[PDB]
């Protein structure tokens, strides 16, 4: 028995990707180009007790290869976690995203969309059917400024990795949606 | 000496190059939880070029800070932290075309290449393009809102002009615009 295409369900996860990764992006962008100089940048990344995010704990891969040897159902399941690890986190960033010049920043929207693409991934999961599977989302254990651009920081390392590994099972379950 | 810069052009290799005595390149990343590595002095100095350090496949990785430092006898004479997402930066599109879509004026479809080393068709990286395009004659360009695709019209090229037109690309998302192509001329069919 046959099954009916993917492609209109890819569409729609990958456009809500790229825009919870593209807010993620301006929005980091823009409150580090008002208070944080390269000096503190460094200083912060230095120092795990402040760079090292919470999501962190969910392991993911980290280079071409690694990454393109995850099943796809793995591929899901790690960015399903990523999407749920930021359900509750996005709430701190409502003032950040209050003061930003928004575009569409706001701790609601940003929320919806997590809520959205969360939902998405699962029913991507049961179209496409180890500690990942074992493995619930990650929990935010918590100056105001370096807590922010901490949170900002993390905000947009995990949507270019949820982007990017939707984007891997995209281009294999799809007829040449990446090709030609 | 001062970095002049680092970057990696399809999200899968970097390599860093910078403007005393001898100038070494020091870099640690942080694996695992915390930077426990120690340093280790630039693993190819000739690859990338003079005054250059080339990290393959092997050492690079994605997501994970890293910091470079530039030393002499005197000391560190810079430092860089950054993660390799942040420093992408794709080759120029090659292989730019442009045929006539189809007599004062015309309209034309020009066309090019993804970068050779870029892997789109995997999916690692997703590039969009800006194109610009002139007069020969004139020094500014017109822009065009950046495209998702390899091919494009430019419509009411006046024929008795001869254009000029070069393509840039970037990692949606991110980084910043990587080099311009070598420029494609343009001399259009004139119905005398």
């Amino acid at each position: 028995f046959p099954t009916i295409p993917l492609s209109r369900l890819f569409d729609n996860a990958m456009l809500r990707a790229h825009r919870l990764h593209q807010l993620a992006f301006d929005t980091y962008q823009e409150f580090e180009e008002a208070y944080i100089p390269k000096e503190q940048k460094y200083s912060f990344l230095q120092n795990p007790q402040t760079s090292l995010c919470f999501s962190e704990s969910i392991p993911t891969p980290s280079n071409r290869e690694e990454t393109q040897q995850k099943s796809n159902l793995e591929l899901l399941r790690i960015s399903l976690l990523l999407i749920q690890s930021w359900l509750e986190p996005v709430q701190f960033l409502r003032s950040v995203f209050a003061n930003s010049l928004v575009y569409g920043a706001s701790d609601s929207n940003v929320y919806d969309l997590l809520k959205d693409l969360e939902e998405r991934i699962q029913t991507l999961m049961g179209r496409l059917e180890g500690q990942i599977f074992k493995q619930t989302y990650s929990k935010f254990d918590t100056d105001a400024l370096l807590k922010n651009y901490g949170l900002l920081y993390c905000f947009r390392k995990d949507m270019d990795k949820v982007e990017t590994f939707l984007r891997i099972v995209q281009c294999r379950s799809v007829e040449g949606s990446c090709g030609f | 000496p001062k970095f002049t810069k680092c970057r990696s052009p399809e999200r899968e290799t970097f390599s860093c190059h910078w403007t005393l005595g001898p100038i070494q390149l020091f870099y640690t990343r942080r694996n695992t939880q915390e930077w426990t590595q120690e340093w280790k002095e630039c693993p190819d100095y000739v690859s990338a070029g003079e005054n250059s350090c080339y990290f393959n496949s092997s050492f690079t990785s994605i997501w994970i800070p890293y910091c470079i430092k530039l030393t002499s006898n005197g000391g560190t004479v810079d430092e860089k932290c950054f993660s390799v997402d942040e420093i992408v930066q794709p080759d120029p599109p090659i292989a730019l075309n442009w045929t006539l879509l189809n007599g004062i004026h015309a309209d034309i479809q020009v066309r090019w290449e993804a970068p050779r080393n870029a892997d789109i068709q995997k999916g690692w990286m997703v590039l969009e393009y800006e194109l610009q395009y002139k007069e020969v004659n004139e020094t500014k360009w017109k822009m065009m809102d950046p495209i998702l695709t390899t091919s494009v019209p430019v419509y009411s090229l006046k024929v008795d002009k001869e254009y000029e037109v070069r393509v840039r690309s970037k990692q949606r998302n991110s980084g910043n615009y990587g080099e311009f192509s070598e420029v494609l001329y343009v001399t259009l069919p004139q119905m005398s």
